[PDB]
């Protein structure tokens, strides 16, 4: 065991410890046994506008289906994994010695690469979700001079579409599936939670304070 | 939008191979369908916002869109007008379509996309952006409601789970019915395209709990609706 280990981010929507839950909505599904998100929570991130965030997926429009399911994933992954121990971290950039998030965590290569191939022509006008959006009108909307174009346009590669849409939650790990040094952002349920051996590794491996 | 539609595409090409030829300098031909193509690409370019726009549309909106612009643009080169008052008044028809296009998917929009008030409704939509049709989750709630059914004794009780967007929704399967109990368990009465459920001839035991389900191939309700029957005696 490890004080790392199944614990949730002390942050918005967040339960205080992960624990089971009986119906889990759709995509946010393979967390059940041991979750740290809730059932409204699950539900509320499978929105058109989630009142989770104040962001809009759909400022260039409806992302196509295939795409907008990566995204939800991500918000599942994010809102319900209780395996995310050792890359949360303060708000602010500043240390713990010294209100939480989650920084680099480290999604497998083909996690980022299927996402991007799903996404690629969908649409959006920046590289980079966090800054410059117009909010006029209540929700984000795009910038005056920014042209809607492919996602394999203003995402050039898969690690620019895991890594700059949510602030560097995510990065974009150079090892594959099944290498147990990353996390897979959704998978089978059938199969077991590839996740949680990640975080054991990583709880004890990181030479810290 | 109306460039996903192949008669639209068909006719741009009768316009560059038949009309020009002989209504237009050659040195102008590829300069103006450059332009041409440029304004029946920009029908997408509508403000995007809900109850406006939102990058789709049905097929019946692509179709009256299309209709109305083959028309106008059939006016036009059955007339054989040529030359500069020919390219004026194309592009002022461009113009023109533009703007009754958007008429179109604005009613689309108000009327036509997501029409369900509740739950999960599946709708067919056409991309404006990439042409690529697909199936679109329309999710508004989690449940769709309650409702309170009186139901005297010897009398059939019925509990409807239909609601005016079934029929239109894709990748429908089966209603089913379950009874609720005082426990934390439940139990499965009927499943099948019925949409309504019957019980003949009500007593005071068949009061008490129900809750219907419509399932969708996307595993998850389309429609949920929960039953609270009393029975008058
Ligand atoms: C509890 O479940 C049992 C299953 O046999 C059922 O008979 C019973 O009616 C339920 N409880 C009550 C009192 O409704
Ligand atoms: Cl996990």
């Amino acid at each position: 065991g490890d004080e790392l280990l199944n614990i949730c981010m002390n942050a918005k929507h967040h339960k205080r410890v992960p624990s089971p839950e009986d119906k889990l909505y759709e995509e946010c599904i393979p967390w059940k046994d041991n979750a740290c998100c809730t059932l409204t929570t699950s539900w509320e991130a499978h929105l058109d506008v989630s009142p989770l965030y104040n962001f809009s997926l759909f400022h260039c429009g409806l992302l196509m289906p295939g795409c907008r399911k990566h995204f939800i994933q991500a918000i599942c992954f994010y809102e319900c994994s209780p395996n995310l121990g050792p890359w949360i971290q303060p708000v602010g950039s500043l240390g713990w010695e010294v209100g939480e998030r989650v920084v680099n965590v480290p999604l497998c290569q083909e996690d980022c690469e299927e996402w991007w191939e799903d996404c690629r022509m969908s649409y959006t006008c920046k590289s980079n979700w966090r800054g410059g959006w117009d909010w006029s009108q209540g929700k984000n909307r795009c910038p005056k001079g920014a042209q809607c174009l492919p996602f394999s346009h203003y995402f050039p590669t898969p690690a620019d579409l895991c890594e700059k849409t949510w602030s560097n939650s995510f990065k974009a790990s150079p090892e594959r599936r099944n290498s147990g040094r990353c996390l897979q952002k959704w998978f089978e349920p059938a199969q077991g939670n590839p996740n949680v051996a990640v975080a054991r590794l990583f709880a004890s491996g990181r030479l810290v304070p | 939008c109306v460039i996903c539609d192949p008669s639209v595409v068909l006719a741009l090409k009768s316009l560059e191979k038949d009309y020009l030829p002989g209504h237009l300098d050659a040195k102008h031909h590829k300069a103006m369908m450059e332009r041409v193509e440029n304004a029946v690409k920009d029908f997408q370019e509508l403000s995007l916002n809900e109850d406006a726009y939102m990058g789709v549309v049905d097929e019946a909106t692509l179709q009256k869109g299309s209709w109305s612009l083959l028309k106008d643009l059939k006016r036009i080169t059955d007339s054989d007008v040529k030359g500069d008052l020919f390219v004026k008044e194309l592009f002022w028809m461009l113009h023109l379509q533009k703007e009754t296009f958007a008429t179109y998917v604005a009613r689309f929009q108000k009327e036509a996309y997501c029409p369900n008030k509740c739950g999960v409704m599946l709708q067919t939509l056409i991309w404006c952006k990439n042409c690529k049709k697909e199936v679109h989750a329309c999710r508004k709630s989690y449940d769709c409601g309650e409702r309170n059914v009186e139901v005297p004794q010897m009398e059939d009780m019925i509990l409807d789970c239909e609601l005016n967007w079934h029929q239109a929704s894709e990748g429908l399967t089966d209603y089913s019915f379950y009874r609720v109990w005082g426990n934390n368990t439940e139990t499965l009465v009927s499943k099948g395209k019925e949409a309504t459920l019957t019980k003949p001839m009500v007593g005071p035991e068949d009061a008490g709990s129900y809750r219907c389900e419509l399932g969708s191939v996307n595993s998850s309700p389309a429609t949920i609706i929960n039953f609270h029957v009393t029975v008058l005696p």
